RNA sequence: UGUUUGCAAUUUUUUAUAGUAUAUAUCAAAUCAUCUUUAUGCUAUUCAUGGGUACAGUAUAAAAAUUUAAGAAAUUAGGUAAGAUUUUGUUUAUAGAGAAAUUAGAUGUAAAAAAAAAAUCUUAUGAGGGCGGAUCCGCUUCUAAUAUUUUUUUGUAGUUAUUAUUAUAAUAAUAAUCAUGUUUAUUACUUAAAAAGCUUAAUGGCUUAAUCUUGCCUUACUGUUUGAUUAACAACAAAUCUUA
């Protein structure tokens, strides 16, 4: 309950999604990840 | 007004100012703190002519008197002319024009002054950089048991300088590279050159074997030189060549060769025979730095890094050159498991033959 | 990557100490008073003069 | 609240961002002051080579006074080097009234008082 | 006209010229937000809101500024680079201050410089050593390097000063000596064990980093794959480490 799973969904549009654990009383995830259906370094971000 | 005065601002400042020496300029404290110097490097040159006699004195004296025989004179005349040095260093170390004139390139390498900091200047970064080449690349213990670099060594291929211990192109080292090579000791004395790739790969004994690239002798160097082409070691300067430039190669497979350019000192009026020097190489394919330097009693000064791997060139240079060796390709040898053949054990693993076919339906298609 | 810190100083003048005998010494200060004229000091306390019968 | 506000921009200004810049000399200037950083390191060098060689001096007659004073004899039916032995007893030197404070309390002084020196002293 | 106003001072690159690969200049970037009105106003004086005058290195009237401490707070833990290296406890002292509050401390040494002779091994991709079967293997002499000897010694100055003799100098002895460097010096080695710290108990480990601080980052990546855990758990599977 104190900890979330959420979704980095790729800005690329492509699909493909990164998994990480954050607790509920902080910020929204955003990183620089690997997007391998386009094979370069895009934006993803938090789905909701 | 022109480019030979110095930059837009000397000569732009050169035109609106008034032409008076900077040591002139009528500044207080300036002008105070350089009467404060200025008795004292006639207090440094009045030691340099109580240092001096002195020695004389020491010089005409026969060895039966001194306690110690002829032992205890030389060293008490070595330390006295050291104690000259010193003060030599120290009679122009705070002028302020010696400053400005070894900054700008203008001053004179055959003075002690302008050699004690051209050498305070390359040990203050250009040393650091070079120590640091020669014991993470491993040219130490490789290639010398022990190297403490005293001169300076800059090679640049095709004008543009090449940082140590860089994997350049095949065709960038094509050509002989030219040392901009600084020494920080006195009088002339002849240097030779060595470039040795130490990571030929020998397939047939499992190891790798050193080769020689280049070799040159009897090379006189004085502080006062700079620039040495590798091209014209015999046709403009004086000097030897056991071995013309090779161009650097590195067969497809094979890490990235190491191309190590040794400088080393001859010791006086010690000239290599020229026809000695190319017996040396001959019938020799593993060139050894150490049996080398033994047999000519050559002492290493300078060094200098830069690897070389297969690139796209590489193919086309050796062609050139007829360097055999192009259609060969290097794959990493692959070791096995030493385990032997086991029985597969599990309850699915012994009924998967025909003869348990009624329970293929627990022991087929697993996930 | 140590950063350099730079000193933080506050402004400081010259000063003129002069003590109740009247001697005078420069000093270095950040007060904006010029003179300091000391009426009480280690020259005018008994227990820095026991010898001095005046104070006494 | 008001004599706060004071406290704080005294310290508003000393702010790192708020402090001079460190300073951009030319070369002319610069090498003007390499001499003067230059010449004061040396004239500390003959004022310090100056005081530890009178330091070395002084330290150089103790040492030779003490070192005969060791050898003599008496006075009278005394021991060689009673008297050596006697001075080098260090009784009250690490005490509380070891230096009177009247002698360490006089301080040099750029200029003199009113009155520079008091003859009418008595014990 | 970015970069300090008196003049080729950092690195690399661009361009140009001379030049036969070098040399100088130039350009860009990195390092850094230094503040930029050449006077138009002020000041003094003088003369009728005003008009002059001032002559500037002891610079000047001629610009002292012209249109609310984050380096006082947050215990943020991973990749990488650099810097720091006993931080715990105990003990000593220290206004308020006490059994119990903060701060400062708490090992020693070195820094002019050695040369030379043989011996004992050990190593060497040294002499492509020699002999048996250039590099492999077994024998092996020679040189070189490290280590070791208490071994064989020789030298132990110069500089500053003192003392002694000698005719300010010379000689001998004695003391000091890291110092051309912003003394808060600096640099290297050394400073028992336990303890502190490292997400959490205990055990082991780390102080030469796995701790701490800072800069930039998010490889806490995608696919497949190597060799192991003396063939993980004395089977299988879920697992752990590792390679390309
Ligand atoms: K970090
Ligand atoms: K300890
Ligand atoms: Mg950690
Ligand atoms: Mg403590
Ligand atoms: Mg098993």
């Amino acid at each position: 309950s104190r900890i979330i799973n959420v979704r980095l969904i790729s800005m690329a549009m492509t699909g493909y999604f990164y998994t990480f654990t954050r607790p509920r009383t902080s910020l929204p995830m955003s990183m620089l990840k690997y997007d391998p259906i386009v094979r370069r370094k895009v934006l993803f971000l938090e789905q909701k | 007004g022109g480019p030979e005065l110095g930059s837009r601002r000397r000569r732009a400042a050169l035109a609106t100012t008034g032409n008076l020496p900077f040591e002139q300029l009528p500044y207080q404290c300036f002008q105070d703190a350089r009467k404060i110097l200025q008795q004292d490097r006639a207090a440094k040159i009045a030691q340099i002519v109580k240092e001096t006699e002195k020695i004389k004195l020491i010089e005409a004296r026969d060895a039966s008197e001194f306690e110690g025989g002829e032992a205890a004179k030389q060293t008490r005349i070595k330390s006295l002319r050291k104690y000259i040095e010193e003060l030599k260093i120290l009679a122009d170390i705070n002028d302020p024009e010696v400053k400005r004139r070894f900054e700008d390139g203008r001053g004179d390498m055959t003075k002690p002054v302008y050699r004690f900091m051209a050498e305070r200047r390359w040990r203050s970064m250009d040393y650091k950089i070079i120590a640091q080449r020669i014991s993470q690349f491993h040219v130490v213990p490789d290639l010398l048991p022990a190297f403490d670099p005293t001169m300076d060594v800059k090679l640049s291929f095709r004008g543009y300088q090449v940082s140590p211990g860089a994997i350049l192109d095949s065709r960038v080292t094509e050509v002989a590279p030219t040392l901009r090579m600084q020494v920080f000791d006195k009088g002339e004395r002849l240097l030779t050159v060595v470039v040795i790739d130490s990571d030929v790969p020998d397939v047939t004994h499992d190891n790798f074997k050193r080769r020689c690239h280049f070799l040159a002798a009897n090379i006189p160097w004085d502080p006062s030189k700079t620039v040495l082409s590798l091209r014209s070691v015999g046709d403009r300067v004086e000097g030897d060549v056991g071995k013309p430039w090779l161009p650097p190669f590195a067969q497809k497979g094979s890490p990235y060769h190491r191309l190590n350019v040794f400088v080393l000192e001859q010791k006086p009026g010690a000239k290599i025979d020229g026809e000695a020097l190319k017996k040396h190489l001959e019938n020799r394919e593993n060139f050894s730095l150490k049996g080398f330097r033994e047999k000519f009693d050559l002492e290493p000064v300078g060094f200098n890094l830069f690897r070389s791997e297969w690139d796209e060139g590489t193919a086309e240079v050796m062609e050139r050159h007829g360097i055999p060796g192009a259609e060969v390709e290097f794959k990493r040898q692959k070791f096995a498991s030493l385990k032997p053949p086991r029985k597969a054990r599990g309850w699915e693993a012994k009924r998967q033959k025909p003869k348990y076919k009624s329970l293929w339906k627990y022991v087929k298609r697993i996930a | 990557a140590t950063f350099v810190p730079r000193h933080r100083r506050p402004y400081q003048f010259t000063q003129l100490v002069q003590l109740s005998d009247g001697s005078t010494f420069t000093v270095r200060t950040t007060m904006p008073t010029a003179l300091y004229k000391s009426a009480k000091d280690s020259r005018n306390h008994l227990l820095w003069q026991p010898s001095d019968k005046s104070l006494k | 609240d008001p004599r706060i506000i004071n406290i704080l921009r005294h310290f508003a200004v000393l702010s790192p961002k708020r402090i001079p810049p460190p300073l951009r000399f030319g070369r002319n200037r610069y090498l003007r002051h390499w001499t003067i950083h230059r010449a004061w390191l040396l004239f500390r060098r003959q004022q310090r080579e100056q005081r530890e060689r009178i330091l070395m001096q002084q330290h150089q007659s103790m040492s030779n006074a003490c070192e005969e004073l060791r050898n003599t004899e008496g006075p009278g039916t005394r021991e060689t080097g009673y008297l050596y032995r006697v001075a080098m007893l260090k009784n009250g030197v690490y005490g509380l009234k070891s230096i009177p404070i009247e002698y360490a309390s006089r301080a040099l002084v750029e200029t003199p008082g009113r009155q520079a020196w008091n003859h009418e002293w008595k014990r």
